[PDB]
Order: C-alpha cells, then sequence, then structure tokens
C-alpha cells in the first residue's frame, strides 16, 4: 500500500484528513483512488502558496481567504502555521497542506510552546510524504505538491472539460520557494509574486527598476532565468482587496 | 441409604464449591470494568487536551 489515510484531530482543533504517502518516487501513483477516497472527486480552482510560513501578512490573507471562499477554490501550502488559519476556519475553506513527515513536527496537547514546524491547526488535508528510508528533506515534496493540485484541478476523468484554473502565490517567506517555482513555469502557471517577504520585494523592485539599475542579492540566478521564462505577475500590494482582486482574477481568466 | 448418604455429602461439598467461585468471578468481572472505564477517560481527556 502506497497510501495510508487516516483521522487527524488537531488538539483543541478541528478534525482533519491525514494521508501518509509510504514512496513519494512511487511510478504512477494512485491520485484517483485517493482523492476518491478523500471525497475530494470535483475540479476545483486551487491557489498554491510558495513559501508559506509564519508573517506579518494578517489582513492579506483575509483578503486571499475571501476570494478563495468566493470562487471555492482549495488552498495549498506547506502544511505550517501561516496565518492564514483563523480565516480559513470561520470560512469552512478547504486547506491542503503538503510537507515531509520528518520535517514537520505533530502538535503536542496543551503545549506552551509552539514549533514553527508544527501542524497547523485549520488544515482539513494532509500529505505527510515520505520515501522508503524515511530521509525526504524540504524541496523533495514539491512534485508531489504540483501532481496532486494538478489532478485536484481536473477532478474526476468522467467530467470532460478543461481542468480549473490554477494560481500560484509566491510568498518565499522560506527559502525553499526555487523547485516549486521551477515545477509552476514547466506547467505553464500563473505565479503572482507578493509582497512581505525580502524575497518578493527584491523581485518587485527590480521589476520596476531599469535593466541597468536592477539589483540581485537574496534572489539566485536560476530564479532570474525563471523570471523571463514564466507568466509572473507582481502585487506591490499588502491591502486585503488587491489580493483578492487578483486572485478571483486568475482564478476565473487566464491573462497569457 | 449409603447412596443416599453420598448424595447428601456431595451435594454438601457442590454448595460449598458453588459459593466461592462466584465471589471469585464477581471481582475479576470487577476489573475490566475499571479497564474499560480508565480508557474511555483517557480518551476523553486527550480530547479535551
Amino acid at each position: 500500500q502506497v497510501w495510508k489515510p487516516y483521522d487527524f484531530l488537531f488538539p483543541a482543533g478541528r478534525l482533519a484528513k491525514l494521508v501518509k504517502v509510504f514512496d513519494v518516487y512511487f511510478k504512477n501513483f494512485p491520485f484517483s483512488d485517493l482523492l476518491n477516497k478523500l471525497k475530494l472527486t470535483e475540479g476545483y480552482p486551487i491557489v498554491n502558496l510558495i513559501g508559506a510560513a509564519q508573517s506579518n501578512r494578517g489582513k492579506f490573507y483575509a483578503g486571499l481567504a475571501r476570494a478563495c471562499f468566493n470562487s471555492e477554490a482549495i488552498i495549498v501550502d506547506s502544511a505550517i502555521e501561516t496565518g492564514l488559519e483563523p480565516y480559513v476556519i470561520r470560512r469552512d475553506l478547504k486547506l491542503v497542506g503538503v510537507a515531509p513527515e520528518n520535517c514537520v513536527k505533530y502538535p503536542k496537547i496543551n503545549s506552551t510552546y509552539k514549533d514553527p514546524y508544527e501542524l497547523s491547526n485549520g488544515h482539513t488535508h494532509l500529505f505527510l510524504v515520505n520515501d522508503k528510508d524515511k530521509t525526504l528533506q524540504w524541496s523533495q515534496e514539491t512534485l508531489f505538491k504540483i501532481q496532486l493540485i494538478l489532478k485536484l484541478a481536473e477532478g474526476k476523468v468522467s467530467k470532460k472539460g478543461p481542468r480549473c484554473k490554477i494560481v500560484n502565490v509566491l510568498l518565499a517567506d522560506t527559502p525553499n520557494y526555487l523547485d516549486e517555482v521551477r515545477l509552476a513555469v514547466k506547467y505553464d502557471l500563473p505565479i503572482i509574486v507578493c509582497k512581505g517577504s525580502h524575497i518578493c520585494d527584491e523581485i518587485i523592485k527590480n521589476s520596476k527598476a531599469q535593466e541597468e539599475e536592477k539589483q540581485w542579492n537574496l534572489v539566485d540566478d536560476e530564479m532570474q532565468e525563471l523570471l523571463q521564462k514564466g507568466h509572473f505577475y507582481m502585487l506591490d500590494s499588502l491591502d486585503s482587496e488587491d489580493i483578492a482582486q487578483y486572485i478571483h482574477f486568475f482564478l476565473t481568466f487566464t491573462p497569457y | 441409604i449409603l447412596k443416599k448418604l453420598q448424595e447428601i455429602k456431595v451435594n454438601y461439598e457442590n454448595r460449598e464449591e458453588k459459593k466461592k467461585l462466584e465471589v471469585v468471578k464477581q471481582e475479576q468481572e470487577t476489573q475490566k470494568e475499571k479497564e474499560v472505564l480508565r480508557k474511555q477517560l483517557m480518551r476523553r481527556s486527550l480530547e479535551q487536551g
């Protein structure tokens, strides 16, 4: 058995579905059977958060959650606390976390100290991925995360229709964003670069600068090449209404 | 009469045997209940944190 589903109860929190994947490199992973068992069988619009971690973006996440609610979109992140959780819980949004099982901790009952890599309350579905040797690190789950996103957007094969729209939101609050951006560009997916992280602020600043004035101090050369090849959209706002308008636009229309 | 005396002896022994076993059985039954209760308690204390 390549995967096993569980009911996961967050301490003082919601009941989630937790799926352990025992081999992330398994050829032809049975996503159809997995998603049928989770009742995730419709095609859903997807908002994928790239490099999501704990950040001071509170009102921005309220706008993002509103746009996802109005579009019936599933949010996909890295299963750790981001500050989106209160808005997701209140609106009954589907929040899907994908993480390596070895890189995350299970929440402790009545713990006075939250670990920054603890699974956050608000996730409705958790995908904990492993290799055979249980040595998986951050970025190695990224291929599984994108394949899951593509299958969630396609839904059941019997629905003859185009897949639902997928938008990526580059937060870059963690340094491990590069592999996920590389895969998003490879699948021709739109990427919203959101203000608030040092990496995103540098990208936005350099997008407005003339070529001769561009200074890259934090962004790797590979990311600079990806910015020319991919569909990147700069959001120089932390306003809840501006992110909601961007997400709603990209979930409804493809501008390229 | 010898047969009747032997029946009376066997009935006395059987009545004596029939008391104590029931008492021991009640104590054995008396445990198990604590384990079931304690398992329910532990599950619910875990749910309540």
